[PDB]
């Protein structure tokens, strides 16, 4: 199983709050971090059968990594399909320059099924394109819309930073280590419980991961889209982490 | 007004 290439195709969702509810298993790399009682608290995305990539706020507040365990191959919230891998972390390593960025090294590797397949990495320092159309997934608030429990996608378009930081949308706060995707309009976004997980973009024959779920003023608010990890700036450190540890 | 979209959330009134 190449990277990035899901055995079951993705549904497409033009026009998580909002969106639709996915496929089951059309999102292989999707992961779960769950507490020691098995809540869901944030997402992750696996990279590689030993590494899971999530946002470093997911963490940092209980940096033990006997704290969380990893949920692969899901496709509900609760009451998990049989063959789901639950695997523990055994290491945690946090972005140097203190991003909202990190990674987790599984106990043991994930067995790679056309369930459970990682996400390809993209090219270092690539800057996704204003406009782009891509997916954001996760089982996060979806405020009231439809699909709460299940694996949820919303299909975004990236806003270029410069836009993105207007004074009328984000006024300055978002780094070029990270970017922006979302409807201006609102109504469709992550949120809280969708952080850590992956916005993939298809390119030529794969997804790649370009985003972390990180942060947003709001969910689904006009003039706020939400604001990602921006994965490219980081591929260097991502890739020396995993060769050496 | 950030917040991190954890489950629960980080805010902050920023």
């Amino acid at each position: 199983f190449d990277c990035g290439k899901p055995q079951v195709e993705p549904k497409k969702c033009p026009g998580v709050v909002g969106g639709c509810v996915a496929h089951p298993h059309s999102w292989p790399w999707q992961v779960s971090l769950r507490t020691r009682f098995g809540m869901h608290f944030c997402g992750g995305t696996l990279i590689s059968p030993e590494w899971v990539l999530t946002a470093a706020h997911c963490l940092e507040k209980s940096p033990r990594p006997s704290s969380y365990k990893v949920i692969l191959g899901a496709h509900q919230e609760v009451n998990l399909e049989p063959h789901v891998q639950e695997i523990e972390v055994s290491r945690l390593f946090l972005e140097p320059t203190r991003k909202d960025i990190a990674l987790l090294k599984l106990s043991s590797p994930a067995v790679i099924t056309d369930k459970v397949i990682p996400a390809c990495l993209p090219s270092p320092n690539y800057v996704v394109a204003d406009r782009t159309e891509c997916f954001i997934t996760g089982w996060g608030e979806t405020q009231g819309t439809f699909g709460a429990g299940l694996l949820k996608e919303a299909q975004l378009p990236v806003i270029e930073n410069k836009v993105c930081n207007r004074y009328e949308f984000l006024n300055g706060r978002v780094q070029s280590t990270e970017l922006c995707a979302g409807h201006l309009a609102g109504g469709t976004d992550s949120c809280q419980g969708d952080a850590g997980g992956p916005l993939v973009c298809f390119e030529k024959d794969k997804y790649i991961l370009q985003g972390v779920t990180s942060w947003g003023l709001g969910c689904a608010r006009p003039n706020k889209p939400g604001v990602y990890v921006r994965v490219s700036r980081f591929v260097t450190w991502i890739e020396g982490v995993m060769r050496n540890n | 007004g950030r917040c991190y979209k954890s489950r629960p959330p980080i805010c902050f009134p920023n």
